[PDB]
């Protein structure tokens, strides 16, 4: 509709049958067919998924606290939780992506174990 | 064996013999963790009071949690009382 | 003229703001996709040039 | 033409539908121009409903979130003298 | 926007990457672009 300046021409949607019905010049008709072709293709907000097994923590602790802070990584955010197979389904795009695995490799460490001995001796 | 014990007379079931809890956390590859609750009861005929069933309930009874490795044969825990 | 173009890491949802004032106070025209990220733009060619300069370097991290 | 025969049932592994399932609705808005995951604990399936990108993406969810898991024999000793 | 008295010449914000689209005279770029090297500074 506001291919044309400010009409002249005009076009009609079919949403349901995904039909386009332009009325106007022939090359806007050439011109955005081919912009059509070029513009049925997928691009960007498709497979920027990410799923995270985790070791030594949980998934549903360290969820709440992932998303407690992604709000200052926000153009959408969604870290979700598994605790059966103890997994973490990252949503991002690819620097946030790396962002939040920089904080999930400093994040899941073996910890460390304590052999204590006590020793009681009375006379 | 199971056995009754008094909780006044409102008696109730209670277990008694060599016993295990084990329950692993499972890292893709070495090193599990554990959390271990074990332990051997008995039941004592020999130094019995004016009262019911002395019932030795935990002569070992070790509830820990531990992080091993899975063909390695660690100690967990022991006592060495000498008199 | 007309002209399409992508982007890698950069929004037409923020650029769209940027290049309808691109212009003064319009000649020419920008139209947003942000489902495929793309940009029409309806105007001179080095606009359209530095323009796209400005896209390559604002998908950069 | 399009919105129809855009469906997929997905059996599971290991993993009950409805536990995966809330994670599965509580990520899906991300990937929103419809889509509905919803589940059955009869036969353990899962029912989709999107685009075909969208399908692929769960499908590769669901690939690496439907495993056997592992097992441990654990053997405690006690030794008294 | 308000560095040219009551306008002239524009200036343009990106605050995703904090850039500066300014158009007008080439002393007030010079000298303001000494006053963005000052303003940068903590």
């Amino acid at each position: 509709n506001n291919a044309m300046s400010r009409a002249g021409a005009q076009v009609i949607a079919d949403a349901r049958t995904n039909r386009l019905i332009i009325l106007g010049p022939p090359q806007a008709r050439a011109k955005l067919v081919q912009l059509a072709q070029s513009l049925d293709t997928p691009t960007a907000r498709s497979a920027n998924t990410r799923v995270i097994r985790l070791r030594h923590n949980d998934a549903k602790t360290l969820a709440e606290t992932l998303g407690q802070i992604s709000e200052g990584m926000k153009s959408n955010i969604l870290i979700r939780a598994d605790e059966s197979t103890n997994a973490l389904v990252l949503l991002a795009d690819p620097d946030t992506v790396n962002a939040l695995e920089d904080i999930v490799r400093q994040l899941d460490v073996p910890r460390a174990q304590v052999l204590v001995e006590a020793a009681i001796v009375e006379i | 064996q199971n056995v009754p014990f008094q909780t006044g007379t409102t008696v109730e079931r209670k277990d008694i013999g060599v016993s295990l809890k084990v329950t692993p956390h499972i890292n893709d590859g070495a090193a599990l963790r554990l959390e271990i609750e074990q332990e051997i009861s008995a039941l004592l005929p020999n130094a019995q009071q004016r009262n019911n069933t002395d019932l030795i309930t935990s002569k070992r009874s070790i509830k820990s949690t531990i992080l091993a490795e899975n063909g390695q044969v660690i100690v967990i825990g022991g006592l060495i009382q000498d008199d | 003229d007309y002209s399409v173009i992508n982007l890698r890491y950069g929004w037409v949802m923020d650029a769209a703001e940027v290049l309808n004032n691109a212009m003064s106070r319009a000649g020419a025209q920008v139209i947003a996709d942000a489902r495929t990220n793309r940009l029409i733009i309806l105007g001179p060619p080095q606009a359209r040039a530095k323009l796209v300069q400005l896209a390559q370097s604002l998908d950069t991290p």
